């Protein structure tokens, strides 16, 4: 519209109305020249790693993309606090995003002091992937988000994708993109950029714990009419063979008949945060539970739901069993325990076998006169038709959806670190500034022009969903366990900046405090 | 100052395998192309390889073509050299060289892409190798 | 704690020739912030170089530095007579402790 | 609207009608940039002071606020003289706040001589607390206000706030806003 | 006053410093130097006894 | 030009709690970080402890974690190093030390804020303490 | 029209319907002196 | 291989004097990219003229060059002791391989 006109207003807020919530959540935004404007083939030879499970063949690219995907981008933890304490589900319905105040600026810089001026006639490009022809990184739970606390300025991470590899190599089937094949719009500091999303229906988000276990739901004062095998000899000695039968009732529960049984499961090591309670050797990656793809290994991480620990043991934790959070602050590379949040899942363990256990015991063979019962292990186990069992939590720290991949067939597609999925997820938004050439020679050359004007935008985006709830209706008489601040006096406030304006978010928090009968 | 340090040369018998290393300090290692040049005894200069910042492209004089391989590792800050089928006429001092221009370079209001072959700006001091 | 290890100990060169230092860490120093000191019998130590290359103020020209991830280099050239000292490499770049490398020794 | 327009005028008159009167004062602010866009913990600690009748826990903010609390905001002398005199009593009613004319500007610091320029397309940020969820600073008496004498150009005061404390130390009962 | 006048908020939109050519996860700790200034109109009617 | 000067060090039992006092000059105290480094007899410096600008955050070395309090008044311009608990290894030179960035600093276009820890640009003498 | 607006967008793009293909391709150039 | 051959081949000339020397291209050599090396006995080579006339950061000032197509010069004014060595050029202008140029020697 005009350079001394502001083209969108700053909307951060959120709205309670019934059945909904309406979150809106504005940020300022920094956009760099990525690769100076070069698209480049990258692998891990470009990088150096030469282990077969770490080989990767792709492209970087100039653009970059916006990533809301985590929850706090929409939640203040006063919101998440709302939102858990009072709801049995959640799930997303509406989303509407822009972009707005675009400023273009120039660098300069003659002695190492950097001179900035505004380029009032340069342009940002800005398209969604609206058919999901692009390579799809939104789901891979990485850095770059919006970030939570609404003061900060982030910076748009870079797009990149990667395609098959053989080692190092591609192979004829491998894909190159180029995101200029695309048509986008362009914008000078006037104008903005909106669009709108409609997500496909989804479950709610369960937001609650079982207050009763899968292995507890009989009638406690009553028997079965079910009779279960108790003895097979009379007593010591010779020829003793014999068929008892009892009933099934209050005394003996482990024996009852049931109609449902625990979910899968695929065992993970078990790890202590006392250290000496742990082996001296290196198990990290010896020890872990893996699948393999085309003859390279992957962690199975977090793997499939499964109740962190048993009850009463809270310092044990699966290898790869559940999603760490670092704290604010905390570094790259070989940090301490106390740098790190783990997660656990405990919640589950009501209908979800336990991560470090085995799932049961199954008969090895067939016993006789000359041989005894034999058992083993179960420590892997597939769907069995009667499993119930509750998917991962989500937490404020936590991402939202991710895409499921297209294919013939999946079971429960239920992405694996958490949240909703979705065939058609919120579509990648893909930004870029648009090159400006530094003054071409006076003779036609037919080179690619190399030299460009150095230089960076910035602004504003506002993004809102509208969230379906579903509302408590318990009839439990005792009161319920809720999230909370404790009253204790301490240095800082929890959620909320320092001494040195730095925001923290000091724990992961969950969305199971409800409860609901089994 | 940028160094240029290299080593493991030395005398070696005809058709025989060699390994030269070469420790780079002083500047950002992977944003620079790297060149392995040679000199024989009484003769001029001839540069023999040359290698991408990245790694991915690597070129190399007719004659020692699919004898030699030039190879960098970006985090250890070296650059390699290994020979194959030596000869009576491959006997020489073996020098680095590094590339005067970074793949990108600042100047300015201007930004400007270097991924070609250039001038080499610093030198190490070679070291010899006898066929 | 990450460690700060100088490859070269009790180094003795002769005065006028290049001198290289090479400070090494066992995880990256982020965003470089490394720094080198000197330091002196009985004198506080000094500041060389913040960060990779930056150097202070009241510093002779002849003191360079340069380094990224895990491998940093202090180089002396046109070695003078005040350059026999002991060197030292310091990590900021991560959240506290600060930790000083072992120290290195040039002599004459 | 555009660059080269005016977005406002200067209003500063009184009107006297009846029963009531009407003042308008436009004055010229400057709004700078406070704690280089942090929001930061203070108490009497981060200030040092030591004795328990003054401690404090709260935030400062990157935000100003305006202040036309005081009387000589809106009154010159002898329109003072002129209410004084006349009427037993008095009594706000309306109120019409406007602001207009907003520039921003780039300074650049070479060598320890400021060079300023027109930045185009920046913005500043405006709203009203018309809900009352923050803590509310005016009625405090602090300092700058709207300045009684109408060629002065005055700067606008940053917001912070206090929550409660023990000693210089938060409680879970403490609250943190973030404008 | 239960409701009184409501306090009126402004501050200068940060404008960063140019960002590295790499990403990084940090906040951006670099910014244009900025100030603004403008003109503030207030109309107060009163009621006389 | 800046000056720090450290006084009250000196010879104590072990098991004592000595109190370190330093001074500075020169500089606007309140927008820099301190920091505390001591060196052992015939050893290497080490880094002990670090305080923020404001006061508000305070860093410790592990082995001394505990024992050992960091605090600075800025109307007084006054570093102090509070000792308790004193052990044999800890008797070494403390010398205090100055943080080469302020929280904010101006360069040309851009402000900066520096709220990490950083480079040490000034120091004190030091002041022995022996326990 | 305006300094501070766009004269247009980035179109590129291929449409195969039937009996006929529409491309579209844009770029970005320099004009010397 | 794109051939560079330099004009003047083991010439001598008394100190003092202007030195002129001359790499011809078999080839015109791409937006110039040619580059002068000096070498001394037993001692690394050394830049002195990048591209056509570009002169590298420690390079005496009284070393020039000069050149565009075929045709490409490296001029040494005021000479001095020094300035007694082997020089070459190098061509870096088409794809590689690099080829320097055959060498040329300056006498007293």
């Amino acid at each position: 519209d005009g350079v001394g006109s502001s083209s969108g207003n700053w909307h951060c807020d959120s709205q309670w109305l019934g059945d909904r919530v309406i979150t809106t959540s504005t940020r300022t935004w920094a956009l760099p020249t990525y690769n100076n404007h070069l698209y480049k083939q990258i692998s891990n030879s470009t990088s150096g790693g030469s282990s077969n499970d770490n080989a990767y063949f792709g492209y970087s690219t100039p653009w970059g993309y916006f990533d809301f995907n985590r929850f706090h981008c929409h939640f203040s933890p006063r919101d998440w606090q709302r939102l858990i304490n009072n709801n049995w589900g959640f799930r997303p319905k509406r989303l509407n995003f822009k972009l707005f105040n675009i400023q273009v600026k120039e660098v300069t810089d003659n002695n190492g002091v950097k001179t900035i001026a505004n380029n009032l006639t340069s342009t940002v490009q800005v398209f969604t992937d609206s058919d999901y022809q692009l390579p799809y990184v939104l789901g891979s739970a990485h850095e770059g988000c919006l970030p939570p606390f609404p003061a900060d300025v982030f910076m748009i991470p870079q797009y990149g994708y990667l395609t098959l590899n053989d080692g190092s190599q591609a192979v004829g089937r491998s894909s190159f993109y180029c995101l200029e094949y695309f048509p986008s719009q362009m914008l000078r500091t006037g104008n903005n950029f909106q669009f709108s999303y409609e997500f496909e229906n989804v479950p709610f988000h369960s937001s609650y714990a079982h207050s009763q276990s899968l292995d507890r739901l009989m009638n406690p004062l009553i028997d079965q009419y079910l009779y279960y095998l108790s003895k097979t000899i009379n007593g010591s000695g010779q020829n003793q063979q014999t068929l008892k039968f009892s009933v099934a009732g209050p005394s003996n529960m482990a024996v009852q008949g049931r109609n449902y049984i625990p979910g899968p499961s695929y065992r993970q090591q078990r790890v202590s945060t006392t250290v000496t309670q742990n082996n001296n050797s290196e198990f990290a990656w010896p020890g872990a539970s893996s699948w393999a793809l085309n003859g390279r290994n992957s962690l199975m991480n977090p793997g499939p739901a499964m109740a962190s620990h048993k009850e009463g043991e809270d310092r044990f934790f699966p290898l790869s069993g559940s999603l760490i959070f670092g704290k604010q602050g905390t570094g790259r590379d070989n940090v301490d325990a106390d740098k790190v949040m783990i997660t656990n899942e405990e919640e589950i363990k009501t209908t979800n076998p336990v991560a470090t256990e085995s799932y049961g015991q199954v008969a090895t063979n067939h016993q006789s006169a000359q041989a005894q019962a034999q058992t083993g292990w179960v420590q892997n186990q597939g769907i069995l038709p009667g499993m119930v069992w509750q998917d991962r939590d989500v937490y404020l720290q936590g991402p939202i959806w991710a895409k499921i991949p297209h294919t013939d067939g999946n079971f429960h597609p239920s992405p694996l670190m958490g949240g909703f999925g979705m065939k058609h997820p919120p579509p990648q938004i893909l930004i870029k500034n648009t090159p400006v050439p530094a003054d071409p020679p006076t003779a036609f050359n037919k080179d690619k022009l190399n030299s460009f004007i150095t230089q960076y935008s910035t602004g504003q985006v506002s993004v809102e969903i509208e969230w379906e709830l579903q509302k408590e209706n318990s009839k439990r008489w005792n009161p319920e366990i809720q999230y909370t601040s404790n009253y204790y006096k301490s240095n800082n406030v929890e959620f909320a900046v320092n001494t040195e304006g730095v925001y923290s978010e000091p724990r992961p928090i969950g969305t199971r405090y409800l409860t609901r009968n089994l | 100052e940028v160094q240029l340090l290299e080593s493991g040369g030395g005398l070696v018998q005809p058709g025989g395998s060699l390994r030269l290393s070469c420790a780079a300090s002083g500047f950002t290692f992977s944003t620079y192309a790297m060149n392995w040049v040679r000199q024989a005894p009484g003769k001029g200069l001839e540069w023999v390889a040359g290698i991408s910042a990245s790694g991915g492209s690597a070129y190399y004089v007719d004659s020692v073509e699919g004898r030699f391989t030039i190879s960098r590792d970006n985090s250890n800050n070296m650059l390699y050299l290994q020979m194959n089928s030596l000869r009576a006429e491959d006997t020489a001092v073996y020098y680095c060289a590094k590339a005067v221009y970074a793949i990108t370079m600042v100047r300015g209001s201007i930004t400007t892409n270097y991924y070609h072959y250039y001038a080499m700006d610093v030198w190490g001091q070679g070291t010899t190798v006898t066929v | 704690e990450i460690v700060l290890t100088q490859s070269p100990g009790t180094l003795s060169l002769s005065p006028g020739e290049r001198a290289t230092l090479s400070c090494r860490a066992s995880q990256g120093v982020s965003s470089n912030y490394l720094a080198w000191y000197q330091q002196k019998p009985g004198q506080a130590p000094r500041l060389l170089i913040y960060d990779a290359s930056n150097r202070a103020t009241g510093i002779p020209d002849r003191f360079s530095g340069s380094g990224s991830g895990t491998d940093f280099t202090l180089t002396i050239s046109r070695l003078e007579p005040e350059d026999f000292a002991v060197y030292y490499c310091q990590q900021y770049g991560s959240s506290p402790p600060l930790t000083f490398g072992g120290g290195t020794k040039v002599q004459i």
